[PDB]
RNA sequence: UGAAGAGUUUGAUCAUGGCUCAGAUUGAACGCUGGCGGCAGGCCUAACACAUGCAAGUCGAACGGUCCGGAAGAAGCUUUCUUUUGGACAGUGGCGGACGGGUGAGUAAUGUCUGGGAAACUGCCUGAUGGAGGGGGAUAACUACUGGAAACGGUAGCUAAUACCGCAUAACGUCGCAAGACCAAAGAGGUUUUCUUGCCAUCGGAUGUGCCCAGAUGGGAUUAGCUAGUAGGUGGGGUAACGGCUCACCUAGGCGACGAUCCCUAGCUGGUCUGAGAGGAUGACCAGCCACACUGGAACUGAGACACGGUCCAGACUCCUACGGGAGGCAGCAGUGGGGAAUAUUGCACAAUGGGCGCAAGCCUGAUGCAGCCAUGCCGCGUGUAUGAAGAAGGCCUUCGGGUUGUAAAGUACUUUCGCGGGGAGGAAGGGAGCGACGAGCUCAUUGACGUUACCCGCGAAGUAGCACCGGCUAACUCCGUGCCAGCAGCCGCGGUAAUACGGAGGGUGCAAGCGUUAAUCGGAAUUACUGGGCGUAAAGCGCACGCAGGCGGUUUGUUAAGUCAGAUGUGAAAUCCC
């Protein structure tokens, strides 16, 4: 599965955490209502910094809280 | 009742008598119940005689005195010590009295 | 072990079979995994005793599914 | 039958597998430590009597497949890294 | 195809607003009454304590002795004794109790539900490939002796296998590097040179699971800052396997108002009841999953139980006892005592269906199929049918002229539930034998709980009814008694001498072996209003400002297209509901 989201941190080594946010109906009001998660991403290349908007795929589980990769970065820059 | 039960069964502490409101006078026989639930209520007596003592101990049904407030049960005449009513030949399904021959 | 027996809708004066196959551990009138005909000891609701579909435990058969006793004689009826 | 027939078998059983284990642990750090005094021969040597024996043990329910195979390659692995 | 409201806060009116009513349901209980049958249903209250019986074995086509049975011998007969053989028990040896059955205490958690992922595993059964050469070793039974009251125990001697172990071939598989080296395996039975059962290794099939992940899963913040393995990293240990899961070292983080942490509560679901729907309530019967067997904890053996009739330790209790020391644990079935408003035969039976073991014969099977008790519920049926006075008697009313209860009863004729006699069921084939090669196939023979019940035929007597209610809502009236006395009462109320609401009687209405009562669930409530609501005075704008998060956001064009919309496809278990 592919999940887009924001560099909220680069703070640990080949680890980022994206932060991806979704919209969904309330199941009795049916307003929506937004939602967020963090995901610790998997970086090796250190390539993505802070603020950058990157797309999150489901990949071998590299620790327990880790089991998404970087794929690729849509933008730049958006702190 | 408590556990919502039909009815409920205690040991009378005193059976004295009461008076009606202002509409009314009369000495109405009642008395205080110490039901298995935990409550110390008092309860109405029903029919023209009973025989209950101290240690009578009757199964409370639940009905309200509108002439004396605060006695919100009626007592089954019929079951354990409170005997029926005697020479009863009207509404013997109440005051719990056998049909007589 | 998956198995071919009869299933009882079986009621008051009114038995009646499913020869079906499922799993063993499976109660009698239980989740089944596909009926394959019916059985009718009396023969009394319809002129068709039973109804095998032959073709159908054809494919069972063979798959590992073992026919009970009873069920052997019915579809070796055909 | 007899109950009790099968509760001690079952501790005798454990005081099997418990001695092949030792043997297992004992020559395996024999292994390593001729390893890593530099010993090639005796070491060697003494490697090869630690894998039919953990192998054996796999033979019975004594170590069974994987932990059997794990141990395999880890003594290997511990004796041509000293070496 | 789907929605009627009414009563009561006024002297009267309108509005607001709360309370209340006729209906349906309940594994119910209580009162009066009570005939039969079919189906269904039954501690909804203490894990309180329990007398007694019962709750898994099966193999002699694995081996040596007793018990029960048959046959043939040595003998003139008897005693005694020998051989063969059937069953079984006792033992040795093999395979099975973690299935089924019971209960819900505990439990908010990937425990469960829904949709996915993979770091995995799977006896017997089925398909395919290959193989089974040689040798060695061990322990009971049994025999002898000793200890004990018993349970049971100590020592000495003999001995077997599809029991254990070492050596061969490499189909293959494993490990390093890269394109090298290492590692396996028991027979038996016969219609015995041919099959049958079984074994060893590998691949696959069938099925069942361990683990992980997204979303969803009650109440309280008078429960707010919380956390040190606590968050992450490297290495190691550990496991079938990922993981601080555990350890050493390093880093210092991790979590929180999208509510963590703490506290409370309840097995969950398919479904069930209700409702126009949404929704509410519930989850008892049956089916799936989860968690529990004297109380608590723990581990072993195994594919699987951390395992009711297996084991170990702690605790209380009960029983046995020559007190030295032992035996148990009905929240398993039935049952007893205690509890409660209340809930049943310590019954019959395996033939049928299904299950375990066996090649088979066959053995085991209170699983289940039935009967019993109780109007607890549901449906069906009977206590009669036709006739019978302008109109008996009796009771009741009366302007006593008469009227009413009435065709109602009596009586006449007819049928004739019970009961009696006879008959008497469906629900069930093989083992064996004959033909055939005792194979396939074909043919033939023997045998049943509920029941001698259902049902059929014959005979045949009129042959229980009650309960509630009659002021209004509620359909159905008078007389007498009593007299705010006694009593009634869901609400409004009624009774102080004329009461249809008190008690009796006549009559009447409702229903019918049923009828009432009590308790509990549903809407009406558009009274939380998403569909359906309000806030100047009836309840209701926070005293104002600033401002964070959050929510919302002008006109034109382009890209993406996440939301949104459309087509196809997979899933959405059964049953249920609807036709």
């Amino acid at each position: 599965r592919t999940l887009q989201g924001r560099v909220v941190s680069d703070k640990m080594e080949k680890s980022i955490v994206v932060a991806i946010e979704r919209f969904v109906k309330h199941p009795i009001y049916g307003k929506f209502i937004k939602r967020t998660t963090k995901l610790h991403v998997h970086d090796e290349n250190n390539e993505c910094g802070i603020g950058d908007v990157v797309e999150i795929r489901e990949c071998r589980p590299l620790s327990k809280t880790k089991s998404w990769t970087l794929v690729r970065v849509v933008e730049k820059a958006v702190l | 009742a408590l556990e919502a039960c039909p009815q409920k069964r205690g040991v009378c502490t005193r059976v004295y008598t009461t008076t009606p409101k202002k509409p009314n006078s009369a000495l109405r026989k009642v008395c205080r119940v110490r039901l298995t639930n935990g409550f110390e209520v008092t309860s109405y007596i029903g029919g023209e005689g009973h025989n209950l003592q101290e240690h009578s101990v009757i199964l409370i049904r639940g009905g309200r005195v509108k002439d004396l407030p605060g006695v919100r049960y009626h007592t089954v005449r019929g079951a354990l010590d409170c005997s029926g009513v005697k020479d009863r030949k009207q509404a013997r399904s109440k005051y719990g009295v056998k049909r007589p021959k | 072990m998956v198995t071919i027996r009869l299933a009882r809708h079986g009621a008051k004066k009114r038995p009646f079979y499913q020869v079906v196959v499922a799993d063993s551990r499976n109660a009698r009138n239980g989740r089944f995994i596909e009926r394959v005909g019916f059985f009718n000891p009396i023969a009394s609701e319809k002129e068709e005793g039973t109804r095998l579909d032959l073709d159908r435990i054809a494919h069972w058969v063979g798959q590992g599914a073992t026919i009970s006793d009873r069920v052997a004689a019915l579809i070796k009826e055909v | 039958k007899s109950a009790k027939k099968r509760a001690i078998q079952s501790e005798k059983a454990r005081k099997h597998n418990a001695s092949r284990r030792s043997m297992m642990r004992t020559f395996i750090k024999k292994v390593y430590a001729a390893i890593e005094a530099g010993d090639k021969a005796a070491a060697q040597k003494a490697f090869n009597e630690m894998q039919p024996i953990v192998d054996r043990q796999a033979a019975k329910g004594l170590i069974h497949k994987n932990k059997a195979a794990r141990h395999k390659a880890n003594l290997t692995a511990q004796i041509n890294k000293l070496a």
